[PDB]
């Protein structure tokens, strides 16, 4: 099906398949989810190409481990990842991200301010 | 044919009068018209006229237009992407689509 | 050499109304 | 294919040799081919050779023809329509389709 | 950037010969 | 079916929802019809697009409330419209038209000139 | 897809790698692809590949090819029309079709 | 303005070969 | 629709989002679409929504793309011609079709 | 005058996937 | 069918119609053909475009009558009926064709010059 | 099929007719063949365009006799031919083609350097 973001509770077996692509540094074993510990992907043709986590303190929300699938970039893929989980969690009033662990901070950055967050100093923000 | 509420002509960048195709999940026909504009607002995709035999009430369809320019051009072209669901709600709209992966 | 792209398209619209006798 | 008579040519804008496709209503068939001349006032639509598997004598057809432009002229473009009644008596000539409205 | 455009249409006229021996 | 002028006589309900968008300021209740005082209307794939009234007086003849709805504007329906009333009218060999009620008289002066009527004071006259 | 004999391409001015409708009088399919080259004098006219699920040996077809040019040019264009009968006995060349008369 | 015209034909010529092994 | 491994694309010439033809040998089947990317090396032909009436997993098609230019340009043109066996695995590319010969 | 002509050819792939609810 | 070229020897009721459309002149009843007095005609979809009359005199022939019909001009109907009477007629050396009757000469002497005739005192002429 | 490099061990009456339009000068009869004298040739649409002989002497080769047929030359025949003549006897490490009975040796030195032999004396050679 169409580009479609999801929070994912439940793992597949191809779920999993795939998350080891997105994120070859974690085991899928040690994704361990709950309420405030949350992941959202986005699908393509039963397949994910991209991930994020998600921590949740209220009205206090933080992004970790943003990834979209090198072959599969510059098409719009985490933009609509970050859009949805902004729209899914609308009692989140300031996000946070951390530039630990980025590939590139020019092209995160470009990336982060074009949805809307501003660079600080350690990471980017958004507040409403 | 095929009459469209304005907003989802204007959505996929199609235009009054212009050549469109039309392709059928439901039934798996595939035909060529050209777009009416319905009012805006009314959700309307209407198959009219000889076009009515290859489409009914309710089926799902994908209706396209294509445009011509050089080579340099098609190589950075984004095309008007606009998706529906249910009675046609329009989801979301884009200028990409994903690379299919293993 | 010109090309031939898809410019646009809606995905997965519903069909209203068919009718041979509407324009057409 | 199909020739056809020169008035109609006219009224539609077609030229003699041009690609038209023809939408049968009475059966569903759409195809493709190119125009012949018909004698001015004749009144025939005459589908001819491999078309003639497509059509019947009496069924109810829409030939249509198409043409490129950039984008900037295509946006205020005026279709040449004319409609038939009867023994392809012509009853209205127009440069415009309506809006189709809920 | 060019698009299609209908250029012109005969709506509803009524076919008066279908002749597979026609030229065609 | 194509765009067609008839003469109304009878309303059918889709009717008087159609004259109702196309004539909010009136009941379709009190829309009376009878051989000197008519309704004609343009209908495309069974709706009313626009739709005048028009009182005959023998070789006299005068046009009210002529309203083409907002949405299909500019493509010729006004013109149908008004030439198929003088078509199916042919002993009226002057028509008057007021300018009571016009929502921009600059756009009906326009439209009526393009109809081979005469700017008058108070309205626009065609006579044979 | 179709290989065609070189002499045919060149009365109906096709090229080789042009794009070609093939419209089948026995049969009525009708269908779109490219020429190939035949040797010249061979008279072949061989359907190949995926279009030979479209026509069988014996089988009577038209073969056209279009192309684009500005509307006034359109006005006077005249096509390179090749008539043949029997084994692909070349009849006639011209550069017009008749008017059909009542 | 750019019309598509018919550029050329071949009138009934007849099929020597129609084999789905061809190249295609 | 139809999805293709991007190292296809590239053989081939065809460009993401472009209008392509795809014959299929062994229905029959004939018809037009557009290109979506597949990741490289993947040797994916993914024939998707609706386009999945005309195709089944194992058939074998030909997928091709026209463009237009003038006369001139034409009669020197090279075609991007990309062949494959197996499990799509590519055997060779070139710049022409041969001749056909008696 | 401009012409259509073959660009390039995918000769005899084979189709891998064919569904339904894909995009499209 | 496609333009074909015919020599008539009998009449048909539709080809008697199709002649007097040719030549309102004569009464296709006095249109008497025999083996040196011959009608030839381009035949299109079931319909006579155009005719010409040939009198043979051995290897001298005469054209009379030549006419193509004014909606179907300028399309290589006349060139090919006269092609084809020539090829029919390889015993011929030497065509004449008077310039009676002649709608336009400026455009007949066009026609014929284009054919391979020489125009001559009266009319025009083609010798091997 | 499309354009594919064979060896021939065995000849069949097509094989021969096809045969005797490339080589003129030879009887297929005489164009015997073992192991180390091969023959290959380019098929298309089941008809031979073009053949080569070969000669094998180990870790050196000889080719002889090469020629496409007229009427397809310059669309890739000969080049791959000769590729995969090349690519299916990778034991010899230096190939010869003698310059004799070459119709026109300007046209053959410019396919011999596209095919990555150096221009020698009497011929061409090509060693890895
Ligand atoms: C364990 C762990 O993951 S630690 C975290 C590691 N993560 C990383 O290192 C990030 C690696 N990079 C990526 O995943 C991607 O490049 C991302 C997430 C930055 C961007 O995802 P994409 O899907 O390619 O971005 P998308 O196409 O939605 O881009 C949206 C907008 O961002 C901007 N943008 C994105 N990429 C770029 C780029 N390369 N250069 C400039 N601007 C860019 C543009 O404004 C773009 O809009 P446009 O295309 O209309 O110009
Ligand atoms: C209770 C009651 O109704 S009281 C009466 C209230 N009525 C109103 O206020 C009138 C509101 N306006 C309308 O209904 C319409 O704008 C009308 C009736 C004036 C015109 O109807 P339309 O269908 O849009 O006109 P149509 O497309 O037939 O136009 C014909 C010609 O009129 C002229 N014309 C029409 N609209 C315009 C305009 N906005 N500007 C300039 N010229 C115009 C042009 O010459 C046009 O021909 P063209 O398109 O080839 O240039
Ligand atoms: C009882 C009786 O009939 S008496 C005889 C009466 N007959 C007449 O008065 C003749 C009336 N005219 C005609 O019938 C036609 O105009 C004819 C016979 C002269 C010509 O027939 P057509 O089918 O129109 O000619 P066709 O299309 O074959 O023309 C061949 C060539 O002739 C020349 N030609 C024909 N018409 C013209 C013209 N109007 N001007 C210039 N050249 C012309 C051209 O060289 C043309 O070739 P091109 O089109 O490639 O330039
Ligand atoms: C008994 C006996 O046979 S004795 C031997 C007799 N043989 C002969 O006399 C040879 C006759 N000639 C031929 O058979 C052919 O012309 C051959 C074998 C030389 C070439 O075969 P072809 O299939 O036409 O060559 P192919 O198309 O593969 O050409 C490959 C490259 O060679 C070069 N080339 C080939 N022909 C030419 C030419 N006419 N001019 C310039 N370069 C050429 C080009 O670089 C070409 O690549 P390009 O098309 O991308 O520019
Ligand atoms: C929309
Ligand atoms: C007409
Ligand atoms: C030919
Ligand atoms: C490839
Ligand atoms: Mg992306
Ligand atoms: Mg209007
Ligand atoms: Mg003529
Ligand atoms: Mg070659």
């Amino acid at each position: 099906m169409k580009l479609t973001i999801i929070r994912l509770e439940k793992f597949s077996d191809q779920d999993r398949i795939d998350l080891q692509k997105i994120w070859p540094e974690y085991s899928p074993s040690s994704l361990q989810v709950d309420d405030n510990h949350r992941i959202y992907a986005a699908r393509f043709n039963e397949r994910l190409l991209a991930a994020v986590r998600v921590t949740l303190s209220g009205t206090e929300g933080a992004l970790d481990s943003l990834r979209v699938r090198e072959v599969t970039r510059r098409r719009g893929v985490g933009q609509y990842l970050l859009e949805e989980v902004l729209r899914n969690n609308p009692g989140v009033s300031c996000w946070w991200m951390a530039d630990a662990g980025v590939e590139d901070r020019g092209v995160m950055t470009a990336f982060m301010q074009a949805l809307g967050f501003t660079a600080q100093q350690g990471g980017w923000e958004k507040c409403s | 044919x095929c009459a469209i509420d304005q907003d989802f002509l204007d959505a996929a960048g199609i235009l009054e009068n212009e050549a469109i195709d039309i392709w059928n999940v439901t039934n798996g026909k595939r035909f060529s018209t050209y777009a009416i504009a319905a009012e805006r607002g009314s959700r309307i995709i209407s198959v009219n006229g000889a076009a009515a035999h290859c489409a009914s009430v309710g089926d799902i369809v994908i209706i396209a237009s294509f445009v011509t320019m050089p080579d340099e051009e098609a190589r950075t072209w984004r095309p008007n992407v606009a998706y529906f669901e249910g009675d046609n709600e329009m989801k979301r709209t884009a200028k990409a689509i994903p690379v299919q992966v293993a | 050499m010109i090309r031939t792209m898809l410019q646009g398209k809606l995905h997965r619209v519903k069909v209203t109304h068919a009718d041979l006798h509407y324009e057409g």
